[PDB]
């Protein structure tokens, strides 16, 4: 029977048009809101939905984040194609009217050119297919493969009428750059409040704690418990456009709290996540008779709890829906670091998969099958850093490294991707990078399918100073960081030794740190040794065969082979080194 | 300077071969002082007297101090192996015979600081490699 | 009135900044060519240093280099500065304090660039450099080499690479070639030169900031050894002849010292610019 | 009569073809500027005009100046009264001086041989796959923003279906082999470096506007050059010289070669591109500017197309040549090279008519297809 599938619009271009996090969140919520408005008439008509599970929970504003994906598959009864057609421009007139409103800054408007620009730019495609199946399990891949090729049709505005004072045509830029409103003095004596727009009104309302969003430093420092936003808004409102001054005021007020300021309060973490190989999870939920609606339920529950947990840590969700996640979090917040948030989100994923997909795990993964997984990409940068390049770094970490799409892409560009080489693709990874104010990068990749991730989290939690308390934490030796870097070759020799590496590592650390001052750091040395051994074992088990097949694959040149060949022991040393540097960076203040 | 991994590997092999490290990865605890003192003595008194002192077998020493000279010899032989052979190379690459003692070898072939440099690097490699084992 | 080749003799250490995201122990790293990975000076740095030296000559600056930033009327510059490429480098020896190291690949690249740019006084230099390179390859026979051109310098040891230098008695170095390349010259294989010019063999200096006896900061800095020679190309867009003559006369006078680098107050990067002399 | 030249450009240094959100644009001036791989054809026109005035010693020097009538008329007869303008997109004449037509800029590889030069083109988006377009009554159908079109069944011509993860045709450029299309990765043609630049003096300034700018400079691999064909009115002459094409004073070398007369350069370019022809699609070899994309999508069903931004510097013979140039008030979106227009049965003629109705853009090597 009839099925209708919809792809939403040019999300990547609109995201690239943004410049800061407000514009990014506005751009993401624009597409979330567009999908919401498009699908609401069909949801209220109670159509049979296949790709998402649009229950009552998604429609409720959940901390101002976009849960509605860009793909939907209908079960069509004759008479909905044309009403979808009419609603497609009904939404366009509605958005044109919403933008053409004095609630937003600017100087007059015109709905007609806004509508024409939106229709030229926003690409609403819907496919109609009459296939013989009442089973969603073959329905969704069949519609998805056609949607993927349908996506590659370019509709754009030909003339873009710019400058000339105001004959604006870059209306999406207009919306995203002015999405919070105006300061709106309210009287002679007020606390300033932003006006708001359709996006931030469809988002969080007026139930307290709704002081919208502005700049980045209140995200990066949402623990100091003194009011960044109002303390900086008074400064700008005490004088005579939107973000740069209040951002400028915000760094001034934060700098004025020098007594408790810690270096990480100026560093911001961008967290991107994606579901690890959910198409093959669908296929395996295939051959084994299990409905896909369970996967939809699990992803829904994970999305809701992910928004809750991110806002609990002190982070601002940008888009959590389907299998995809993007968030803006502080480096530290109330004794929890970013890696604690990553671990909590991972555990939320496993918990939801357990709760809803219990049949699949109980029937398949025990025999032999990889469970569904989540890959994480984290980037920590100064607040005065290009947002576009930070998001590029996060995308690189997530795709090229965390998903090992560098391996796949280098192999496929030269057409080497045999099935045996596809067996060596790796998932379930944490890609983490940190750029200082200088340019020194600390980057590392770890596998979350093992005890190395657990021990890494425990080491971080153990040796990070907790200022919120003031009883004590196990002390840290900063000379171990330089020892790991300088003695890396000897450590590699120890790691490559078989069935004596544990005793050798213990002996090396004892014999290098042989002074009376090192009697207090035996716990740290032991934890480092355990983590290093675990990471070396994981790395050999993940990479030895992959490297020995890459080495004698006489289709790749030496440069790409070297960029593809990973040394297990050296990677373990680098991971431990980067973790120790992160601990030191969080701990060290410059009083 | 950095730590040469290959020289550390030669040190491991030579320490095992010359019977300083036992089968349960242990040494008699006087040898670390032996190596450190060898480096200091080479700096302070000269190569030949230090080699003669540590190579002497009629000593009232706690353990077999002359084994460190055997380890030195093995490391130097190993590094002289895999020396590149180009007509612009200052290195000899000739292997020290097992018949020869180190002191006579430096006496009859000792006109260049190549032996001094190699001995300094070998002593450093011994010092850093011995830290991977335990002292009885 | 055309393309000209200029030579930079460095009188102290040079640190021309990279700003690149360092991964290792050295915080400030010097500029290297993106392809050859040999040390280089950017066109922007050369232009800035030469403009700073000539800052008091307003008319010359306006005519030759252009308008100032933040200025109005924004006139363009007539002269175009090119990348400064490392020609010769000082390496340590035992008979002499240092030898000045030139590679065969850097020599061939110089010949190729002089052909491509068509330097004014280049036809003679190309012929003699090509003959020297061909003689060197005939004597080398494909083996790694280190050739001195002073009979007193035979038997010299390049300590970092541990290489003995030989004197080919039938490979003549002409006096202008010495005046260009350097005084105590070794022509060696580019592998040896790249080893001698990499990050592990460049002079690294430790620095710190002290507050009443307690050190506040610490970092490591990479520099380029003094007496190193760098060559760059200059094209004048048919500029005013008198201003150009003043420029050439000032640059080619012995008493002119130019500052290119990232530490002016501690003497980093004071250079002397030489123009290609007739052969 | 008319005189036809082939003009080869060789990069002397790292070049910068930039523009869109470039530096000094204001509104978060975005110090980080990335270089476009090719210059706009307007840059080619302007370079030709600048060199034409250089040969005849008719340039503007010194602060704001004047012009006597007779040199004004000779500039009229040599270059024209007005630069390449988008408003004259449907003018049947180029509106310039001796310049009549230029081919789109072409990437040329120069092997160390008397052997001819290999012409490299962007890889067609449909290369490697077949689009079947099964249309016999309603069996499947898609609406592109409210227009009826057939369904694009795409299979790898090697069944399976189009996996967008495998899709990497946008990273490749192609040239002619014996009977195999030679695929070259874009990185193997253009190498990029990021430059950090500052102003040393330090005065009162604000971010994106005081110092600390980053620019992407492109270098073209060893044996590759840029080229195009030009037709001149025959009363002028073009001489080999050293040129400035692009931003930050990117310097090139002109080699001007005279090709044999009575040679339509459009036919030459299309002969070069002949090896990429497919009977069921129109291959866009250079940016196109259909005035209604909905109109084009009416007659084309699957437009495997991309978009590039075009913005032009607008000057006349009497303009402040030392000052912020007047930019085109409108941003014009153009069809990327390598784009594929899949037409209905027949109907190729009037879509071709729509494409060729911009004769001014056709003459400035823009709406070229095969
Ligand atoms: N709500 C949902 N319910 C069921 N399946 C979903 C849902 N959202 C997304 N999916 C599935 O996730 C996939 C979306 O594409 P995506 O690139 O994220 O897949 P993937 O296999 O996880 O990718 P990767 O190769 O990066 O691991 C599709 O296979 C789609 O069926
Ligand atoms: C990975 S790229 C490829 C998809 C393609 N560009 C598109 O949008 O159809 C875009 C991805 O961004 C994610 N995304 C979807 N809707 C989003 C939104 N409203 N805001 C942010 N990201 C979104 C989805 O995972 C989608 O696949
Ligand atoms: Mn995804």
């Amino acid at each position: 029977m009839k099925y209708i599938a919809i792809t939403l619009g040019p999300i990547t271009r609109t995201i690239e048009m943004a410049e800061s996090t407000k514009e990014l969140w506005a751009a993401s919520y624009f597409f979330s809101y567009l999908a919401k408005k498009i699908v609401e008439p069909f949801v209220k008509k109670n159509r049979t939905f296949q790709l998402p599970l649009i229950n009552e929970e998604m429609q409720k504003p959940h901390c101002g984040a976009g849960l509605f994906p860009d793909r939907y598959i209908f079960k069509s009864e004759p008479g909905d194609l044309e009403l979808l057609k009419q609603h497609s421009d009904q939404v366009l007139i509605e958005i044109a009217g919403h933008i053409a409103s004095p609630s937003l800054p600017g100087t007059a408007k015109d709905v007609s050119q806004i509508y024409h620009y939106l229709k030229s730019y926003i690409k609403i495609y819907f496919i109609e297919r009459t296939l013989e199946s009442d089973d969603p399990h073959v329905v969704i891949p069949a519609c998805e493969k056609y949607l993927n090729i349908i996506e590659n049709q370019e509709t754009f505005p030909e003339q873009e009428e710019t400058m000339i004072s105001h004959q604006k045509s870059d209306f999406l830029k207009f919306l995203i750059t002015n999405v919070n409103g105006k300061i709106y003095r309210k009287d002679k004596n007020s606390i300033p409040r932003f006006t708001g727009s359709f996006l931030t009104r469809d988002a969080f309302g007026d139930m307290n704690g709704e002081r919208l969003f502005e700049s980045i430093l209140e995200i990066s420092a949402s623990e100091l418990n003194i009011n960044i936003q109002q303390k900086a808004l008074e400064v700008i409102t005490a004088n005579e456009k939107y973000s740069d001054q209040i951002w400028d005021a915000e760094e001034i007020i934060l700098n004025d709290n020098k007594a408790q300021l810690r270096p990480y309060h100026k560093y911001i973490a961008i967290i991107k996540s994606d579901g690890d190989s959910m198409g093959e999870t669908i296929k395996s939920m295939g051959a084994y008779n299990i409905p896909i609606t369970q996967l939809s339920k699990a992803l829904l529950s994970f999305n809701i709890e992910s928004i809750n947990e991110i806002v609990a840590y002190g982070g601002k969700p940008i888009f959590i829906g389907g299998d995809d996640l993007l968030c803006f979090a502080p480096v530290c917040c109330n004794g929890n670091n970013v890696f604690n948030l990553v671990e909590k989100l991972s555990t939320c994923f496993d918990q939801c998969i357990n709760q809803h997909l219990q049949q699949y795990i109980n029937a398949c993964s025990e025999a032999q099958r990889p469970l569904p997984s989540l890959s994480f990409g984290i980037s920590i940068t100064y607040h005065k850093y290009p947002m576009f390049e930070a998001l590029h770094t996060t995308d690189y970490l997530l795709e090229m490294v965390a998903k090992d799409n560098l391996f796949k892409y280098t192999l496929s560009n030269k057409n080497i991707l045999n099935e045996n080489m596809k067996r060596f693709i790796l998932k379930n990874k944490l890609a983490f990078s940190l750029q200082k104010h200088s340019g020194q990068i600390y980057h590392t990749a770890m596998s979350k399918k093992g005890k190395s991730y657990v021990k890494f989290n425990m080491l971080l939690q153990k040796y990070i100073l907790k200022n919120k308390d003031m009883q004590e934490s196990e002390k840290f030796l900063s000379s171990v960081i330089q020892m790991i870097r300088a003695h890396a070759e000897i450590l590699q020799i120890i790691l490559q030794n078989e069935d004596k590496r544990t005793e050798m590592l213990k002996n090396y650390f004892d014999n290098n740190f042989n002074e009376s001052c090192h009697l207090g750091y035996t716990g740290l040395f032991e934890d480092i040794q355990t983590l290093l051994c675990l990471r070396y074992q994981e790395n050999i088990q993940d990479y030895q065969n992959r490297n020995e097949i890459i080495q004698q694959n006489t289709i790749l040149t030496s440069d790409e082979k070297e960029i593809l060949i990973v040394s297990p022991a050296m990677d373990a040393i680098h991971t431990i080194f980067t973790a120790l540097q992160f601990i030191h960076f969080i701990n060290y203040n410059k009083d | 300077m950095k730590i040469s991994k290959k020289q550390i590997e030669y040190a491991i092999e030579a320490l095992r071969a010359n019977n300083i490290i036992t089968n349960d990865n242990q040494y008699p605890k006087v040898f670390k002082g032996y190596i450190s003192s060898f480096g200091a003595a080479v700096i302070q008194s000269g190569l030949i007297p230090a080699i003669i002192f540590f190579e002497n077998e009629d000593n009232d020493a706690n353990a077999d101090r002359h084994k460190i000279i055997g380890v030195l010899k093995d490391i130097i032989n190993a590094m002289r192996q895999q020396y590149t052979v180009t007509d612009a190379t200052i290195l000899v690459s000739s292997q020290i015979p097992a018949n020869y003692s180190m002191a006579q070898y430096i006496i009859e072939h000792g006109n260049t600081d190549q032996l001094l440099k190699e001995i300094t690097e070998a002593a450093v490699a011994m010092k850093l490699a011995l830290r991977m084992y335990k002292s009885e | 009135m055309t393309t000209r080749m200029y030579v930079i003799n460095t009188l102290s250490n040079m640190h021309v900044g990279s700003g690149e995201v360092n991964y290792g122990v050295i915080a400030n790293l010097i500029q290297r060519d993106s392809v050859t990975n040999l040390p280089n000076i950017n066109s922007s740095g050369l232009k800035g240093a030469i403009r700073e030296y000539f800052k008091e000559n307003e008319d010359l600056v306006r005519e030759l280099f252009g308008s100032a930033p933040r200025d109005e009327k924004t006139l363009p510059g007539k002269v175009r500065f090119f990348e400064a490429n490392l020609l010769s480098m000082p390496v340590r020896s035992d008979k002499v304090p240092f030898l000045m190291a030139i590679s065969d690949e850097v020599l061939q690249e110089l010949i190729t660039k002089m052909k491509f740019f068509n330097c004014e006084e280049a036809t003679q230099y190309i012929s003699h450099l090509s003959t020297l390179l061909d003689n060197i390859k005939t004597q080398a026979q494909g083996t790694d080499f280190a050739y001195v051109f002073d009979p007193l310098l035979q038997g010299a040891i390049i300590e970092e690479v541990s290489i003995r230098a030989t004197c080919p008695s039938h490979i003549p170095l002409q006096p202008s070639l010495k005046k260009l390349l350097g005084d105590r010259l070794v022509i060696l294989s580019h592998k040896y030169f790249s080893i001698l010019s990499d990050d592990n063999h460049l002079p690294v200096l430790s620095r710190n900031n002290l507050e009443n006896g307690q050190s506040a900061n610490l970092w490591y800095e990479q520099v380029l050894p003094r007496y190193s020679r760098l060559y760059f190309m200059l094209m004048d867009g048919n500029a005013q002849s008198e201003y150009l003559k003043k420029f050439r006369d000032t640059l080619c006078t012995p008493s002119t010292i130019i500052q290119i680098g990232a530490n002016a107050s501690i003497g980093y990067g004071y250079c002397q610019i030489s123009e290609l002399s007739p052969f | 009569m008319n005189r036809h030249y082939l003009i080869t450009l060789t990069p002397m240094d790292w070049f910068f073809f930039g523009g869109e959100r470039t530096l000094d644009d204001g509104k978060s001036a975005d110090y980080i500027s990335h270089s476009n791989k090719f210059p706009q054809q307007s840059a080619l026109l302007g370079m030709i005009r600048y060199q034409l005035l250089k040969q005849h010693n008719l340039l503007s020097q010194f602060p704001y100046t004047e012009n006597k009538p007779t040199e004004k008329e000779i500039m009229k007869t040599l270059i024209g009264e007005q630069s390449f303008r988008m408003t004259e997109r449907k003018a049947k004449s180029l509106g310039l001086g001796v310049i009549k037509q230029i081919s789109p800029l072409m990437l040329i590889e120069c092997k160390d041989d008397t052997s001819s030069r290999s012409i490299y083109f962007p890889l067609p988006l449909d290369d490697g796959y077949k689009v079947s377009f099964n249309e016999t009554s309603n069996e499947d159908k898609v609406f592109y923003n409210g227009i009826e079109c057939p369904i694009p069944n795409v299979y790898p011509a090697s069944r399976k279906f189009f996996d967008h993860k495998t899709y990497n045709n946008y990273l490749f450029w192609c040239t002619q082999g014996n009977n195999q299309i030679k695929k070259l990765l874009s990185d193997e043609i253009w190498i990029s470096k990021m430059q950090i630049g500052i102003t040393k003096h330090v005065e009162e300034g604000e971010d994106n506007d005081k110092s600390f700018y980053k620019q992407e400079f492109l270098q073209l691999k060893k044996s590759f050059i840029y080229a195009f064909y030009i037709t001149l009115s025959g009363e002028s002459e073009l001489s080999s010289d050293i040129i400035q094409l692009g931003g930050q004073r990117s310097v090139f070398r002109m080699e001007v070669e005279s090709i044999e007369e009575n040679s339509d350069i459009q036919e030459k370019y299309q002969t070069a591109a002949q090896f990429l022809t497919q009977s069921d699609r129109l291959l866009i070899l250079s940016p196109t500017y259909v005035d209604n994309l909905k109109e084009l999508s009416a007659l084309c069903n699957f437009m495997w197309s991309d978009s590039i931004v075009f913005r032009n510097i607008q000057t006349t013979n009497a303009s402040n040549f030392y000052g912020k140039p007047i930019k085109s008030s409108s941003k014009y979106h153009f069809l990327k090279p390598g784009s594929v227009l899949y037409f209905k049965q027949g109907k190729r003629k009037e879509v071709e008519k729509l494409l060729m109705d911009y004769t001014y853009l056709r003459l400035s090597g823009y709406n070229i297809y095969i």
